[PDB]
RNA sequence: UCUGCGCAUGGCUCAUUACAUCAGACGUAAUCUGCCGCAAAAAUCUUGCGGUCUCCGCAACAUUGGAUAACUUGGCGAAACGC
RNA sequence: CCGGCGUCUUUUGACGAACAACUGCCCUAUCAGCCAGCGAUGGCCGUGUAGUGGACUGCCAUGGCGUUGACGGGAGCGGGGGAUUAGGGUUCGAUUCCGGAGAGGGAGCCUGAGAAAUAGCUACCACUUCUACGGAGGGCAGCAGGCGCGCAAAUUGCCCAAUGU
């Protein structure tokens, strides 16, 4: 077809490796992005697919919607500690541990790192839901399913 | 690779003792898992009593006088799990192992034409090469060409006289069903409901006869028959009904007065 | 040294000797395994052998 | 020897791991294989799976594919134009996955002319078909730009797909 | 003595060691897996004889080839699970 | 004419191997800042591995963690469990079972499905044994036993009958 140079800044190009979208057709013309070839994947635990993934343009290999990355055992919740880093957020879980001797609780927080899909971009203080995926960096094991 | 097992770390459903010996047999891998199986030597020696010693069990089995699945075995250690027919033709007796009520291995005695029947639960179905469908079971048996109506977690009646599969039975609806593992072992009842939790274990609620409902995991369901009057195979000593602690003790005393 | 001389395709082998004198009158640095050697080198009683 | 581990590395807290265990053979790097151009040479290594994997050295031929028409033919690898990773690589004409390359292009030409009983099949295939312009110009000359979509360093076979309009237009402009 | 299988398990000891290790629960759609079990398997121009050009014609439990230890002979070294 | 064994490759259950994570863990602030030249946190493309991954190369971004105690130091193999307590607790765990690690101290390697094996190999270092001194070896935290050590701890016995491999 033709290039979209809004996405591209890479020395490698970026393509979607699931489905060929690089074929020339006039069927990607006179349309915003809807008629353009995409890959889409449902998450079947009740996490409804966004619009953005389905009709989009964005190329990411580390989100379950546009990739073969899969959602497995654990699903947790947590807020947004910071939005810093590119396609990576920082989540903070907070829970309560109990101590028997004093019969009294304590507050303890896990500050964790996650890979946030370029679909979502939640503000600080928002609550996020996150699933269990294969390792994606040194610290990152999670992915963003949904945002509240 | 483990090649040794210690008596305590071994199941006490094999009913070994703390004292006498230090080791227990670790069986060769086969149809059944380490915890759910019972090794040949244990059966012959400690239960049937055709052997008084380890070496005597080798004497019988290596020679061959013993069959399981109707096939003769020259194996000293082999698993025997659940719904396995074992036949010693010298005695002329046919045992069918099962799960007795109260967590015990049952050894139940069957008419000769029932010992050609067997029931295998299906685990996965998949298409293999040539478009040839396969049901793989919980005993590792491969049923070529299963019915198009087969699903995961259903039973397939399996002729051991000549190998094939007659009509199936499903886990659908209320049907007479029994439990495997989970310490509700050998308890029989209807399926009242099947709960779903996707991405996690699927609870099922069973209701045994004379009420008293309860819950066990889908994974631990093993079908028996369509109905309790349509069962293909025998029940163990107790019918699949448990009783209260008080009543156990009461009956133990009543019989001891004889 | 010694020689153990062997005739292939009978399997006969026999130990023969050679003096130091013999060796001294020929090179040993120029000779190595895989080299064929003419009889005369070994001081004869081996003449015309290879 | 060489290992792949997080236990010689700093934590997220900036602290240091402390050891108690000598390194496993389960974790195990090996030195990178260098696939270039020249005469084919293949040195196997035995791996943990009880099978061999093949170290491509100096592969000068690849099995290349033309997109959209579902075909492929062998042809000769001539040059490397470009790579994402480094410029250094390109100059030595190393072959590693997602290098753009240059190929003989001859069999593709031959094929496309075949794309009395025969004759009317052609006319049917000519109908409802077209080709990108930047493709055909190159394909005329007898050179083409392709990508190597198999990793040659662990199979010792270099297979590639041929660039088509959307992606071709990008790599072209990077040169 | 060649060949096959096992010897990595058992046994013994706590030195390192605090996001390590371990315990309960959980995943490997991110992978390997001998022995064991249930099983699967239709690529393959070969062999022999006769004539004869390295070519043909017939025939069809397929009728295949070459070494190496023990051993024998000469031995070596102070000794050597050394040659 | 039939039976019992044996083997190649393919296939997937079992027995295991190898990774990752949710939650939990003694004292110390007279240890408060820690992390990135040479990877610290992340993105992008490759490389490597049986495999995921800064595991690693190159490029780009400037992050990551901390008084809810990071980082550093001291003491300690972990758990099941032991002792003591009316209750709440207090204290112990070197040691039979399970899990991990080690074989004088370190590193490297072959073979194998599985080992970074040590009664397998290669090298160095600390020790140590033979030799007509040209060379050749040894590794008990396996069972006995000996020396040393300290307040402190058994026979150079008999047997594969039993229990396992």
């Amino acid at each position: 077809h033709s290039v979209d140079l809004t996405l591209q800044h890479e020395k490698a190009y970026q393509r979607q490796t699931a489905v060929n979208e690089n074929s020339h057709n006039p069927n990607k013309k006179h349309v915003n992005m809807s008629g353009h070839i995409r890959y889409s994947k449902k998450i079947g635990l009740g996490f409804k697919t966004p619009k953005s993934a389905i009709n989009g343009k964005y190329i990411d290999r580390k989100c379950p919607f546009t990739s073969d990355v899969s959602i497995r055992g654990r699903i947790l919740r947590g807020v947004v500690h910071s939005t810093k880093m590119k396609r990576s957020i920082v989540i903070r879980r907070d829970y309560l541990h109990f101590i028997r001797k004093y019969q009294r609780y304590q507050k303890r927080h896990r500050s964790l790192t996650v890979h946030c899909s370029p679909c979502f971009d939640p503000k600080p203080g928002d609550e996020v839901i996150v699933g269990q995926c294969r390792p994606l960096s040194k610290t990152i094991r999670y992915n963003v399913l949904e945002v509240v | 690779t483990k090649k040794h097992l210690k008596r305590l770390y071994a199941p006490k459903d094999w009913m070994l003792s703390k004292l006498t010996g230090v080791f227990a047999p670790r069986p060769r891998a086969g149809p059944h898992k380490l915890r759910e199986c019972m090794t040949l030597m244990i059966i012959i020696r400690n239960r049937l009593k055709y052997a008084l010693n380890a070496a005597e069990a080798q004497m019988i089995l290596r020679q061959g006088l013993v069959c399981v699945d109707g096939k003769p075995r020259k194996d000293t250690k082999y698993p025997v799990g659940f719904m396995d027919v074992v036949e010693i033709p010298r005695t002329g007796d046919r045992f069918r192992i099962l799960y007795d009520v109260k967590g015990r291995f049952a050894l139940v005695k069957v008419g000769e034409a029932e010992g050609n029947i067997k029931l295998l639960k299906v685990e996965n179905v998949y298409t293999s090469t040539g478009r040839i469908p396969v049901a793989m079971t919980h005993d590792g048996h491969r049923i070529r060409y299963p019915d198009p109506r087969t699903h995961r977690g259903d039973t397939l009646v399996y002729n051991l006289k000549e190998k094939k599969v007659v009509d199936l039975i499903k886990s659908s609806n209320g049907k007479v069903v029994m439990v495997t593992g989970g310490a509700n072992r050998g308890r029989i009842g209807e399926i009242m409901s099947i709960e779903r939790h996707p991405g996690a274990f699927d609870i099922a609620r069973l209701k045994d006869a004379a009420g008293h409902e309860f819950a066990t995991r889908a994974s631990n369901i093993f079908v028996i028959g369509k109905d309790m009057q349509s069962v293909p195979v025998t029940l163990p000593k107790q019918q699949g009904l448990r009783i209260n602690v008080i009543q156990e003790r009461e009956e133990k005393l009543i019989a001891a007065e004889a | 040294m010694k020689l153990n001389i062997a005739y292939p395709r009978n399997g006969t082998v026999k130990q023969f000797e050679i003096t130091e004198e013999v060796l001294r009158r020929v090179s040993l640095t120029d000779y190595r395994l895989g080299n064929e050697v003419d009889g005369a080198i070994f001081g004869d009683a081996f003449r015309g052998y290879t | 020897g060489i290992v792949r581990s997080r236990l010689h590395k700093r934590k997220i807290t900036g602290g240091k791991t402390k050891i108690h265990r000598k390194r496993m053979k389960a974790e195990l790097g090996r030195l990178p294989a260098h696939t270039k151009l020249g005469a084919r040479r293949v040195s196997p290594v035995r791996a943990r799976g009880g099978n061999f994997k093949l170290r491509g050295l100096r592969l000068d031929t690849g099995n290349f594919a033309w997109s959209t028409e579902a075909i492929a033919q062998r042809a000769r690898i001539l040059d490397v134009v470009y790579n994402a990773t480094s410029n250094e690589l390109v100059r030595t004409k190393t072959l590693v996955k997602n290098c753009i390359v240059v190929v003989d292009a001859a069999p593709f030409k031959l094929w496309y002319a075949k794309h009395d009983e025969l004759k009317r099949k052609w006319m049917l295939r000519r109908e409802n078909h077209k080709i990108e312009k930047a493709v055909a110009d190159q394909l005329k000359e007898g050179r083409l730009l392709a990508r190597i979509t198999s990793r040659p360093g662990q199979t010792a076979r270099a297979d590639g797909a041929l660039l088509e309009g959307a992606e071709l237009q990008f790599y072209l402009k990077k040169l």
